[PDB]
């Protein structure tokens, strides 16, 4: 078998796990439809935005 | 009230009673599931939060 | 602004870690548990 | 090419290959396998005709 | 005369009591049900008393 | 929630605490076969690659008490009950005699410090500490 | 003022905090409306649940 | 009827701890959190 | 007084007491219990569906 | 050949997966459940013979 070679494991101590992440964001609301995120491996910076 | 008073007057009083023994022969061959079962004891939980 | 906002006293809610802010939780801190004592 | 761990899935069904990713830290891998109990085994016998 | 309780308990609840919370109870039930009997009989002899 | 703190021997543990460690920081790792020879007896814990919970007490005795202990109940009291048959009890008390001796005026088992030593200022400490 | 002499602190070094608690029960469901609480402080054992 | 019983796959419930059997749970055993990577 | 030995019925319905004699002996009694099976544990699993 | 062709088009996709414990804890009528018994699988060893 392959068994987790290509996979993570965080083995449990529970029933259940849960897992955080953090987004940063910007345009003076994290939660909202059409916020922006300033780190993402498909975007670019909205170099406008501090700008003019 | 009124059943207090009863016992009070001696006419209905506090009981409690072991089984009869044909159980004794009818159990040790349950020894668990039956048609005549013993009844069951357990535990279940409880939590709070509280908002700081 | 970056803030906290709050729980609604839901106590799913605050189980749960969740307020109306910026950040979730992890969930509550363990304060200990009670259990009855057995009588003599 | 001392690139890409390969990996043959005995059981595809026709014919093509996946590419993936993982990274060092275990919280970053897109799959993730996190087993909590394994093989407990079970064993008895039938009451009634006694198989195991 | 007999008395006697049964416990009915599964298996996943323990594993998870004792990740989750350090307690198998397993122990627990056994600890219950040995408790009323118990306690059952303290009351029998104090209610045979005054009932005579 | 029930955590194994262990208020009332914790201090101990805090001797074996340190030494657990130098297990991880010393470099006695690399070894096909489990590393032990004759001693206490292993229980699976979570155990993959760093997941030692204090859990881990808990599926110790999770694991135990049953297998090992039920042995171990059989075999000391076989052993008490051949104490006490007729010439065991006399062989075991040949060799106590023999092995643990007492006498007049003599020493009993005592720390012989005849070999070289970081120092006799210890060597005297350790001589009070034997007694 | 008298600050906490009577009171507990359980000192929430974290906001929000939980406390759990448990009931031993009896009567087959640890949920369900009309259970019974074994070890309530007012309340006797059920002798006869575990007698004739 | 000591039964462990499950969560109803409600993330919400899950991580309230709220599941149908006897016990709830503390909290889901948290994994860690995840950051962006910080492009070069 | 140093001469009885005072016992708390918490169970009392109203307010009573009972006095009573108990000798140095089994057969001064008034009251008996002959145990002969005590808190016996069962201890197995029903295989057709493996629970304890 | 046409749920292949269905496969590569996207609109079927090889799936397997667990069971939740509700379900799985009260298999073969555990705790009053009923028409559920485990899946099971056992062997059959077939025998050859020849002419020398």
């Amino acid at each position: 078998l392959i068994a987790f070679d290509i996979c993570g494991v965080q083995p449990m101590n529970s029933p259940t796990g849960q897992v955080f992440a953090l987004r940063a964001v910007y345009g003076k609301d994290p939660v909202a439809a059409g916020a922006k995120e300033a780190f993402h491996p498909m975007y670019g910076p909205d170099a406008m935005f501090s700008g003019q | 009230a009124e059943i207090k008073k009863q016992m009070e007057a001696g006419a209905l009083v506090e009981i409690a009673e072991g089984m009869a023994t044909s159980i004794a022969e009818l159990q040790e061959g349950f020894n668990g599931s039956t048609d005549n079962p013993w009844n069951e004891m357990g535990f279940r939980i409880d939590k709070q939060v509280i908002e700081a | 602004a970056e803030i906290g906002g709050d729980h609604g006293y839901n106590a799913t809610n605050i189980a749960a870690g969740q307020t109306s802010g910026a950040v979730t939780q992890i969930g509550p801190a363990v304060m200990g548990m009670v259990r009855r004592a057995i009588p003599n | 090419g001392g690139k890409y761990r390969v990996y043959i899935d005995q059981y595809a069904k026709q014919d093509y290959f996946t590419v993936g990713y993982k990274g060092p830290n275990e919280m970053d891998a897109g799959i993730y396998y996190a087993p909590y109990v394994a093989l407990t085994p079970l064993r008895g016998s039938d009451p009634k005709n006694f198989q195991p | 005369k007999s008395r006697q309780l049964k416990a009915a308990y599964s298996i996943e609840l323990a594993q998870d009591l004792r990740a989750v919370h350090g307690m198998d109870a397993d122990a627990e039930l056994s600890g219950i049900l040995a408790t009323e009997i118990m306690l059952e009989i303290n009351r029998e002899v104090v209610d045979w008393i005054n009932y005579s | 929630m029930k955590f194994n703190v262990l208020s009332l021997f914790a201090p101990w543990a805090k001797m074996d605490e340190r030494n657990f460690k130098d297990q991880e920081k010393e470099d006695l790792v690399s070894i096909t076969a489990p590393k032990l020879d004759d001693g206490a007896r292993e229980f699976e814990v979570s155990s993959n690659e760093a997941a030692s919970p204090y859990n881990a007490a808990f599926q110790t005795i999770f694991g135990s008490y049953e297998p090992g202990m039920k042995t171990t109940r059989e075999l000391i009291d076989t052993y008490r009950n051949l104490m006490n048959n007729y010439e065991v009890d006399n062989a075991v008390s040949e060799i106590v005699s023999d092995a643990i001796v007492y006498e007049d005026d003599t020493e009993v088992v005592a720390l012989n410090l005849d070999k070289s030593k970081f120092s006799p200022k210890i060597k005297n400490m350790m001589l009070d500490e034997f007694s």
